[PDB]
């Protein structure tokens, strides 16, 4: 709880998360995998944390938000965390069908990889990910300040992390906007859950990306697809905050 | 705290918001059937009358041998198994043979756009197909595989836009270009036409496919095209006498990777096999 190894742990967590994410740019072919699978790039902020709980102290405070048990609320916590991702997909649906062109299912575009070891890939993917930037993090900041502003500090670090630019500045501005918004919501998925938060986060992160992908994966790198996808995104973001404030 | 009312007004929630999701991919996992309207014309000519007037008299038709490099003439009774229509009412895809290329049939605007995801110039004018598929009465999975057999590789650069002085002309449909040079001739009837914007491109090669190939009536379907049956022999508009099946199947997987099928269905009936008809519809229908 010291101002001195709060600031250290949000500073150590970043630095060495955004380091290992360019240092495992080259190690692709050490875990017998593709991208498309597992990007182990995604392993940056599992290490991350993991160095982190043991470089500091008051390791009950390291691991509170680590809570492996199945409760109630998080059973709860986890039926939401499918609903909000599956009323983006809805959304987005929509989006496409009326301003665009469709969309096309992954099973109908002749891949060469079964669907089962994209979804195992994906869910992989969102486990090590939310253990570091939810179920650590996120709680660390948790310390000093409420969930809102908590989310909104978590969510900054994980768009620089999901940070794209393969596409331009203008594909990049509203892939930040999704990724900012993809924290918000998983910042509320978890408050008050008395730590049980790695089922919640990996159960949104996992549904999100599969989401897309299962779906929308004939549009990527279009501009028009990533904007009602921040839209979509950020429209059932300020609505889940909001109505979990009022009620609050 | 923990709750268990609040599961399942959750649980509710996830019934009905994955309903609504999979009410959305019901499009592309289920099969679509459609209602046929399937046109019966009886004929004065028997089979065996037609088989002998595509036997002798043109003896055009035409079969690529094992080699598949030269032509040569077909068989009596290679002729008779190519044009015996009873034989391709039962099969999946050659009931395609019988399908009334004149007639729009109104598919589904999305299921179209998901057979163009890899070509994005014919996606972009996914809707002037269709316009021109039900102005100039074209079947739109015709008109469109046309298009898309007919913009190959060196093809669909014509499609894009030739660069003739200072202005460009496209063509969607291959047509006007001679096998000579494609895009050069091609360009050049496009030019004559006033084709200098794609729509222009859409539909006037959707209006002379129409004025072309389906000006008859009694032509409209790929076997009335191929064999002519009210007047056999004569006005065939090809001499391999596999042309109809190979169409057809063209056709055929074209609706098949639209999870849909034929709607409007013209077959003829030679005069051998309309005695047995008229009597057993009368059977059939009247109970007394
Ligand atoms: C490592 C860089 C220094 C930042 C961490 C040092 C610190 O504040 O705490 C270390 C101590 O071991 C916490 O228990």
């Amino acid at each position: 709880i010291s101002g001195f190894q709060w600031a250290m742990t949000i500073f150590v967590f970043f630095v060495i998360t955004m380091a290992l994410s360019i240092m495992l740019r080259d190690f692709q072919s050490i875990i017998g995998v593709k991208h498309f699978i597992f990007e182990v790039t995604d392993l940056a902020p599992l290490i991350a944390a993991i160095i982190c709980i043991l470089v500091f102290k008051y390791k009950k405070v390291q691991l509170a938000g680590l809570k492996f048990s199945i409760s109630l609320k998080v059973i709860e916590r986890l039926l939401l965390a499918l609903i909000l991702p599956l009323i983006i997909l809805i959304i987005g649906m929509y989006s496409f069908n009326t301003f665009a062109d469709s969309f096309i299912l992954l099973q109908s575009t002749g891949l060469s990889v079964p669907i089962t070891h994209i979804l195992i890939g994906h869910i992989l993917m969102a486990f090590v990910v939310e253990f570091g930037f939810r179920s650590y993090l996120q709680n660390i900041v948790e310390t000093k300040m409420n969930t809102f502003f908590a989310s909104i500090v978590v969510g900054l670090m994980y768009s620089v992390f999901s940070a794209n630019t393969t596409y331009g500045t203008e594909f990049a501005a509203y892939n930040f906007l999704y990724t900012f918004s993809f924290s918000m919501i998983l910042g509320e998925l978890i408050r008050a859950t008395k730590g049980r938060t790695i089922y919640i986060a990996t159960t949104f992160h996992a549904s999100m990306t599969f989401g897309l992908i299962f779906l929308f994966s004939e549009e990527i790198g279009d501009l028009f697809s990533i904007k009602v996808i921040a839209i979509s995104t950020a429209i059932v973001a300020v609505g889940y905050i909001g109505l979990s404030l009022i009620i609050r | 705290k923990g709750s268990i009312f609040g599961i399942i007004g959750l649980v509710v929630i996830f019934a009905v918001v994955s309903f609504l999701f999979f009410s959305m991919i019901s499009d592309q996992i289920f099969f679509k059937h459609v209602k046929s309207d399937i046109k019966i014309e009886k004929l004065n000519v028997t089979l065996n009358d037609a088989a002998k007037k595509q036997i002798n008299n043109y003896t055009s038709q035409q079969v690529s041998n094992k080699k598949n490099d030269a032509w040569r003439d077909a068989s009596a009774t290679e002729i008779k198994s190519a044009m015996d229509s009873g034989t391709f009412i039962d099969n999946e895809k050659q009931k395609y043979q019988f399908l009334d290329l004149s007639k729009y049939q109104g598919i589904d605007k999305n299921r179209i756009k998901r057979m163009l995801v890899d070509r994005p110039t014919l996606l972009k004018h996914t809707d002037d197909f269709l316009k021109a598929a039900k102005d100039k009465h074209v079947n739109e999975v015709y008109l469109i595989s046309h298009a898309l057999l007919e913009t190959g590789a060196v093809k669909s650069e014509l499609a894009n836009g030739v660069e003739i002085d200072g202005k460009k002309y496209y063509n969607f449909y291959g047509v006007g270009a001679l096998d000579k040079d494609p895009i050069k001739t091609g360009a050049e009837y496009a030019k004559k036409h006033g084709w200098d914007t794609p729509e222009k491109a859409i539909s006037g090669g959707a209006d002379f496919i129409h004025k072309h190939f389906l000006s008859s009536t009694d032509q409209n379907t790929l076997y009335s095209m191929r064999w002519n049956p009210k007047n056999p022999g004569e006005h065939q508009y090809a001499t391999d006498i596999k042309w109809a099946e190979s169409n057809a199947t063209i056709i055929a997987d074209f609706y098949k990777n639209m999870k849909t099928e034929g709607k409007y269905f013209k077959y003829f009936v030679y005069k051998d096999d309309s005695k047995h008809l008229n009597k057993k519809l009368a059977a059939a229908l009247e109970h007394h």
